[PDB]
RNA sequence: AGCAAUGAGUAGGAAGACGUGGGGAUUGUGACGAAGCGUUCGGCGUAAGCCUGCGUGGAACAGUCUCUAGUGCAGAUCUUG
RNA sequence: AGGAGUGUUCCUGUUUCCGAGCUCGGUUUCUGUGAUGCUGGCUAUCGGUUCCAACCGACGUCUUGAAACACGGACCAAGGAGUCUAACAUAUGUGCGAGUACGGGUUUUACUCCUGUAUGCGCAAUGAAAGUGAAGUAGGGAGAUUUUGCUUUGCCAUUCUUCGCACCUACGACCGACCACGAUCUCUGAGAGAGGUUUGAGUUGGAGCAUAUCUGUUAGG
RNA sequence: AAAGCUAAGUACUGGCGCGAGACCGAUAGCAAACAAGUACCGUGAGGGAAAGAUGAAAAGUUCUUUGGAAAGAGAGUUAAAAGUGCCUGAAAUUGCUGAAAAGGAAGCGAUUGGGACCUUGAUUCCAAGAAGUGCCGCCGGUUUGCCAUCUAUCCCUUUGCCUUCUCUCUCUCACCAGGUUUAGGCUUUGUCUUGAUGUAUUUCCGGUUCAUCUUUUUGGAGAGGUCAGCAUCAGCU
């Protein structure tokens, strides 16, 4: 009998264990909780969480873009939790050191040919458990055909979602509300 | 070759499971106890070891291991090894050494079976 | 084990109108109607399974002996139960026959490990 | 079968076209050899109780 | 997996998941698109804006082919044709020729930057960047049809 | 495992379990008696349900992990008997 | 409160009284954290399954409202109601990643295995169309680094200047459309340069494709 | 163009003849597992059911006895009457017997009680005796190999290559060669095993008998279980 806000007992909102059946990360997570619990660098902490992430949050960093973040920055390790793949674009490849869940086969031969390490987040445990001099980074998470459609809905005014529809060109969506002339722009 | 890979696959299914209840209890050779855990069980851990009445009638014991840092591990007539003991308070002290040669952690529920184990013959 | 043994319920909760009907059997279930009293919680009636009434974590599936019962197929299947058999009580299966409970039923006082049925077939 | 199926460590498997052999996100399998080094182990904490 | 979906364990309950008051009839709210013009305009004033009308004039047995042209960007091309590079990096004398027509495009846009090796682009369009591009490359432009 | 706070609920949502007919794998029971059926011999589980003594019965059935569905009834002026 | 043990060495309590300036230190017996102690009845009671008594309680659906003088329901068994296909969409698991996934060849013959050439969707958008077709900055920020406060080799600072991922907020540049210019050329055209309370489902060193399941929308009995 | 022929690949709930099945199992599956498009209804067009199971073998109950007969009762066949709509044989419903209860309903919840009925010198420990059991030891045969050594390739480190593959806008280019990917036979170079030494160990019979522990019967020392009484504390009151 107490005036409490849902007599909470309130609920964390993020995801409270790994989903995958993958035995490999489930071990690579036994680990990092290990090391999260035990050490007490905010590093691991992070780590522990984004690798217990969904895959559209482990989004592919290019080759490319793993160039620039680590520009200034070359003797560090480049960590990343998620897939590396090849720019096809960048001509000359840097030669870095990575650390990622999952390198592409394309990317895999430009570094490791370019003078470039390649490891796995096991491997990264023994050189450096604190994350001593590292550079974590993540790739864009609202940067797909998904999330152009989200926010404000397409036929409200100044939004820039765009609309479900099963065709492009004239003839879909073109006429009333997109022009003055039918009706109203908005 | 890693204890807790193997486990991932055959924790939840193997041969030997044998559920009733909440109870779960795993029937091979290599285990102390007869529990499903990564520690006990046979299969999957590196230098497992039994203790069983032999298989002559039950009139003695065995302890049954593996040969150390997983020797002979492709070849399972050489790596398992067995060494027969009298039913004794006595040859407790044989055994409680041969134990703790192999696993050390697993000394003293050697000696709460062997202690049961004398008391057993068909 | 043995420990006290206390169990908040000895009564079912049957199923409310059980008594009236023989088309309804007794098994429980809830009462989803509207207008139901049973679900609506009047007092003088039929009371419904809440978790309040769930029994302790340390006497869960406990005979009134002391044990928790493991029922067993096999004379294999009982040297499961060597080193747990002060905690487990072993009941010898429905369908088993007279001269392989007669194996199953020496066996087992050959390891010290109650078995339930007795008397069994004879 | 190692004309089938390849060479594990990047060049491809020859029968199979354009196939290489699964990577795992671990390169070591276990966590025991790896948790119980030095490099590890000196750095963490000295445990707790309750 | 009939098993998993949601049917087997609103199995028991009355209504089966539909609701006691406004139940599960047949076809409220016509059927398909229907009623988008009056009862269900405001699902299309949202969601679905320029639904309604026509626009441009009308194009009769519309042939594809006339019109296709797929384009690659000048940020590619190297990865048209990797021992050119290391060819046409050296010597500073000829050039690694890129016909574009035959690994597949027609056209070629200047989205991209490209490094500075002296380089010859066959394409059947060039976009008035791409040109700007190529020729400070030290590249030479040249026509197909 | 420990500590603290909390616990009403139709329509509705989500989570973990119980049960049924088949497929794959595995561990078994059975003409010295399988399935089913009956029962104040009984037991376990909050509950769905599970286990089991005795009687009848006379030929096939079950446990475990998975896959699959014509998979759970008190009602429909429901249907057939 | 209960399977054993040893025993106070430390610790709090109460106490013997010795010294230092009510307070602290040293010392002796006693009791706790380390307490269950003594004793009896029955070996049938205790307990359990059934039926019965007694005191108190206790009159499916639509609806604001049902025990209703609202409707359905005599009894029992068996049968009986969100399924399958397609088109999308979000979410999540798995594979590969600027890519990704009708035939033929094998074969013990509906499985399996391999494979050439295309196409799909994606990798570029924008105009009715003719067509044309892409320079970052600032603020807050995960984390790392350098340094200042506290039980100590670990604890949390915002103490520092160093780089600041994702993402949101503010503003740019570039591409297409519309509007309005134009130095100078090989003048039906090209184009230095410079715009605009206009506009796009644009852009800014690419994330998608195939597959599995749920949920939703729609067509079909 | 206003005249014409033409196989193949393609279609196939019918006919004819094969092979399968994560299908149904007699209220299902076709309407039809049987004399089913049958019995039967309709003037007619049309409509359209129900109905599978004794036993391995009829060995399908002769014979005596009561009765008009149908049947009953003895006896008999069978593993069993399973006794002819005969496998198993649920519920609703019905009769008897036993057991209770009932002053114008009964059932039901929670709590006791009453009546029927069911259910219980532990665990051990020390001697002696028999019944088990038959370890090591000691031989013959057989198989593992702690540890100290010596050493292989795994792997990368390229080297000297050579061979066969594969990819490639790498070269005069039509062919050879050169890089890329595989395999192989070779090479320089720094914790999953061979060959010798025999800590130890399994299996195998004859043993050579002995340990061991098991159950049991005879003493000796030792009592758990359950329900209570009083006492001392710790918490709340």
């Amino acid at each position: 009998g107490i005036d409490l806000e849902r007599n909470g007992r309130k609920k964390k909102g993020g995801r409270r264990t790994v989903k995958s059946q993958n035995p490999y990360l489930r071990l690579l997570v036994k680990l990092y909780q290990f090391l999260a619990r035990r050490t007490n660098s905010r590093f691991n902490a992070v780590v522990l969480k984004r690798l217990m992430n969904p895959k559209r949050l482990k989004a592919p960093m290019s080759l490319s873009k793993l160039a620039r973040h680590m520009k200034g920055k070359e003797d560090h390790i480049a960590v990343l939790v998620g897939s590396v793949t090849d720019d096809i674009r960048m001509v000359h490849a840097p030669k870095l050191t990575v650390c990622a869940l999952r390198f592409s086969e394309t990317a895999r031969r430009r570094l490791e040919k370019a003078g470039g390490e390649c490891l796995t987040f096991d491997q990264l445990a023994l050189r450096r458990p604190k994350g001593s001099k590292c550079v974590l980074l993540r790739a864009a998470t609202k940067s797909r055909e998904a999330d152009k459609h989200f926010g404000a809905a397409p036929g409200t005014p100044g939004s820039k979602a765009r609309p479900y529809v099963r065709s492009t060109g004239r003839k879909f969506e073109k006429a009333r509300g997109r022009r003055k002339s039918r009706g109203y722009k908005n | 070759v890693s204890s807790e890979l193997l486990w991932q696959c055959v924790r939840r299914n193997h041969c030997f499971i044998r559920k009733f209840n909440g109870i779960t209890l795993s029937a091979e050779r290599m285990n102390l106890t007869n529990k499903n855990t990564l520690k006990y069980s046979g299969i999957a851990h590196k230098q497992p070891l039994g203790l069983n009445r032999h298989g002559a009638n039950n009139g003695c014991i065995a302890l049954v291991t593996v040969q150390k840092c997983s020797r002979a591990m492709r070849k399972p007539t050489r790596a398992v090894q067995v060494r027969k003991f009298k039913k004794s308070k006595k040859e407790m002290s044989k055994v409680m050494k041969a134990v703790a040669e192999r696993r050390p952690d697993l000394l003293k529920v050697a000696n709460k079976k062997m202690k049961k184990l004398i008391r057993t013959n068909s | 084990v043995k420990r006290s043994i206390v169990k908040k319920r000895v009564k079912s909760f049957p199923r409310f109108q059980s008594d009236r009907y023989k088309r309804v059997k007794s098994s429980w279930r809830k009462p989803k109607g509207i207008d139901c009293r049973v679900r609506r919680k009047f007092k003088g009636t039929n009371t419904m399974p809440n978790i309040g009434y769930g029994s302790n974590k340390k006497t869960r599936h406990m005979l009134p002996n002391g044990f928790f019962k493991f029922l067993v197929s096999s004379p294999k299947d009982i040297e499961l139960l060597l080193m747990h058999n002060t905690k487990f009580a072993a009941e010898i299966a429905h369908n088993i026959s007279s001269r392989k409970r007669r194996e199953i039923l020496e066996r087992a006082d050959q390891l010290n490990v109650l078995v339930l049925n007795r008397s069994a077939r004879l | 079968l190692q004309l089938l199926f390849g060479r594990h460590t990047t060049g491809t498997a020859q029968l199979k076209k354009g196939y290489h052999l699964p990577r795992a996100l671990m390169s070591n399998a276990d966590l025991s050899r790896i948790v119980n080094s030095e490099e590890i182990q000196r750095v963490v904490r000295p445990a707790r109780v309750a | 997996t009939t098993r998993l979906r949601k049917t087997r364990k609103r199995r028991g309950h009355v209504s089966a998941g539909y609701g006691r008051v406004g139940k599960h009839r047949k076809h409220p709210g016509g059927r398909g698109k229907a009623g988008g013009m009056h009862h269900m305009r405001i699902n299309y004033d949202k969601y679905h804006p320029g639904y309604f009308g026509k626009v441009g004039m009308r194009h009769y047995h519309l042939l594809k082919n006339q019109y296709t042209c797929p384009t690659v960007n000048v940020d590619k091309l190297w990865s048209l044709v990797p021992a050119t590079l290391e060819k046409a990096e050296q010597s500073k004398d000829k050039a690694a020729v890129i016909d574009v027509t035959k690994s597949g495009y027609f056209k070629v846009l200047g989205k991209g930057d490209l490094p500075k090796i002296p380089v010859i682009v066959k394409a059947r369009f060039f976009s008035k960047i791409a040109e700007k591009k190529i020729k400070a490359a030290g590249g030479a432009c040249v026509l197909t049809g």
